[PDB]
Order: C-alpha cells, then sequence, then structure tokens
C-alpha cells in the first residue's frame, strides 16, 4: 500500500504478509497486506495489530486488533481502557481512536472499502527510541528498496 | 502524572 | 410500576463461567418467592462490534452464565416480571472471566530475506485470533527438513509483545520451513501449518 513515514517520505510498497510499521520500546504496530488481485504488486491492508506495551503505573499491556469487516471499539480482552477503572492514560473511542496519553501517542484506524487505513501521531523522542535490532520499522526507515 | 514537544506522523492507506 | 432487582453480583468461576446473584427488595427477609414472579438476566461484552444482549429467565435469585469468552469483561443486569407487572433493568454489575490456553495458531506467517544480508531471514506474523489471554511469548520452529520430527526442528523462543524476529547464519539457495505457536499463562496454543521459504542465492 501507500506509506507516509515519520520522515515524510511517501512510498508505494508491496510488503505482502505481516510487516512491522512500529517496533520500539513503547509500541508495536503490525500490519497484514494482501495483493488486491492475485499476482498484483498493488497491496492493501486487511489486519492492524497494535501492542501498547505495559507501562508501570499507567497501563497493563493492551492489544488492539482490527480486520476487514471487524473494527471493534475495544482491546482483544473486551476492555476500552488500560489498567484500573480510574486509569484513563490509555483509552479507545468510536474512525476508532486510541489515545495513549502516557506516551503522547494517538492511533486512528478506519475501513475504507475492503481495506484498512492507519494514522499515527507520536512524539519524536519516543518514535526514535528503539534498540539496534529493531531496524525493520516501515514508519521510521520506510520500505526495503526491493519492496518499492 | 502518567501524561507525556514535537510530533511525528505515520500513515498507511490504499490504492 | 415494579421495583427493579438490587445487589447484582458476578462471581467468577472459570474462563467461560460466571454465577450471577441479586436481591429483590419487594421480597421478604431473606429471600422467599411465594408468587408467580420470574427474573430475566441479560449479558453482553463489547467484542466483536454490535453484539446484542443474551437473555435468560430464572425461577430464583441466581443464575449461572456459561459459554463466555476467556479474559473478557461482561456486563450483567436483572429485571423481574409477574404476569402483567414488569420492572426495569437493575443497576449493571461487571465481571471479567479467567484466562485460558490459546486455541488457534499465529496467523499470516510471512518469511523474507533481510536486505543486504541474504543469510538472515525475517519472520513476521499476526497473533492467534483465539489468544484467550495475554500472549507471554511465541515459539518459532524451523527446519531444512520438511519431514523431520518436531523435536528435531530448531527452536527459537520469542517475546509475546513482538510480531517480527530475525534468524541469522542460514544456508543460501536452501528451502526452510517455519511453524509458530503462541503461549499464555495457561500454556501452549496450536502450531501454525509449516510455511516454506527458499533463501536467495548469489
Amino acid at each position: 500500500p501507500h506509506l507516509r513515514t515519520f520522515k515524510d517520505n511517501f512510498q508505494t510498497c508491496k510488503v505482502e504478509g505481516a510487516w512491522p510499521l512500529i517496533d520500539n520500546n513503547y509500541l508495536s504496530v503490525q500490519v497484514t497486506n494482501v495483493p488486491v488481485v492475485p499476482g498484483s504488486s498493488a497491496t492493501a491492508t486487511n489486519k492492524i495489530t497494535i501492542i501498547f506495551k505495559a507501562h508501570h503505573g499507567c497501563t497493563d499491556q493492551k492489544v488492539y486488533q482490527a480486520v476487514t469487516d471487524d473494527l471493534p471499539a475495544a482491546f482483544v480482552d473486551g476492555t476500552t481502557s488500560g489498567g484500573d477503572s480510574d486509569a484513563k492514560s490509555l483509552r479507545i473511542v468510536e474512525y476508532v481512536e486510541m489515545h495513549a496519553r502516557y506516551i503522547g501517542t494517538t492511533v486512528f484506524v478506519r475501513q475504507v472499502g475492503r481495506y484498512l487505513t492507519l494514522a499515527i501521531r507520536m512524539p519524536e523522542d519516543l518514535a526514535m527510541s528503539y534498540e539496534e535490532s529493531q531496524d525493520l520499522q516501515l514508519c521510521v526507515n520506510g520500505c526495503p528498496l526491493s519492496e518499492r | 502524572p502518567c501524561n507525556y514537544p514535537s510530533y511525528l506522523f505515520c500513515g498507511l492507506f490504499g490504492d | 410500576p415494579m421495583m427493579p432487582p438490587v445487589g447484582v453480583q458476578a462471581s467468577i468461576l472459570s474462563h467461560d463461567t460466571i454465577r450471577i446473584t441479586w436481591a429483590d427488595n419487594s421480597l421478604p427477609k431473606h429471600q422467599k418467592i411465594t408468587d408467580s414472579r420470574y427474573y430475566t438476566v441479560r449479558w453482553k461484552t463489547n467484542i466483536p462490534a454490535n453484539t446484542k444482549y443474551k437473555n435468560a429467565n430464572a425461577t430464583t435469585l441466581s443464575y449461572l452464565v456459561t459459554g463466555l469468552k476467556p479474559n473478557t469483561l461482561y456486563e450483567f443486569s436483572v429485571m423481574v416480571t409477574k404476569g402483567r407487572r414488569s420492572s426495569t433493568w437493575s443497576m449493571t454489575a461487571h465481571g471479567a472471566t479467567f484466562e485460558l490456553v490459546p486455541t488457534s495458531p499465529p496467523k499470516d506467517v510471512t518469511v523474507v530475506s533481510k536486505e543486504g544480508k541474504p543469510r538472515t531471514i525475517i519472520v513476521n506474523w499476526q497473533p492467534p485470533s483465539e489468544a484467550n489471554g495475554k500472549i507471554t511469548g511465541y515459539i518459532i520452529y524451523y527446519s531444512t527438513d520438511v519431514n523431520a520430527e518436531i523435536h528435531d526442528w530448531v527452536i527459537e523462543p520469542v517475546v509475546g509483545n513482538r510480531l517480527t524476529h530475525q534468524i541469522q547464519e542460514l544456508t543460501l539457495d536452501t528451502p526452510y520451513y517455519f511453524k509458530i505457536q503462541a503461549r499464555n499463562s495457561k500454556g501452549m496454543g496450536p502450531m501454525s501449518e509449516a510455511v516454506q521459504f527458499r533463501t536467495p542465492k548469489a
């Protein structure tokens, strides 16, 4: 599909199957892309997985997953907020939106036709906070040259 | 207290 | 009209069962039904989107709710009926079911060659649709032998909050087979069906 990176480079990537958009110290964003028709280099998103990693005193680990024709307004455990009932540092509102205030991060997910779209707003210091081995992150470095 | 500056944006869409 | 039931309480028994109990103020000092009244218990969760309430009639002041999803938050409310007379729905009570073992495998197993490093592969996947609890890890199994017994496959344990992994020092122009399984506090889920990936050559 089309990708707009944190570095404002716009790319058209095939990236078929499961690919990490974000893989950092605070968040995991994983997508599944499918060829629009068999054998096509044009691909589109049928699954969006977001892992909000455990943040002591703010949220327990939460997982969001949307697929084509299934965009819930809750995490996989049926919760709509992280941690306790009083803890609103992490919440979901119906676009379905995820507000991770604790990491100044917003994630918007919607279904446009048969496929899914994604928009992520993240603070620069947190977006660039990742370990050496976390070098595959479509949002940071874009796609491998062979995928474009 | 939990609450986190410049923002970076990422997008993925069709076609 | 009729006074709605009170003190609705959810007692968690397992990953799929919750016992609901309530009090009726209209009823005498603990807790005798002496008329043709019956109760209706309603329940739902917020997963998947747009679910409808499930209902059940109860002859007494308790009801055992079965067939629930593991590690899921449910809402419960009670109402009373007596022929023509009917009360409104009580204040809602909540109850989250216990965790269970994953019952489905990791999905969309994708294997790619690392850019500039053809002896390195990247394995990418999606969680099981039936995780049934917080995924605490995954296990990647790989082999050059498609017919090798499972205990003879190379094991690569991985964290549960990641969906990408890199395997180095592989042989070029060689077919490899990959299987993944999820794990939670209850144990191991099933393995995904082997995926084949032939490494590139020079």
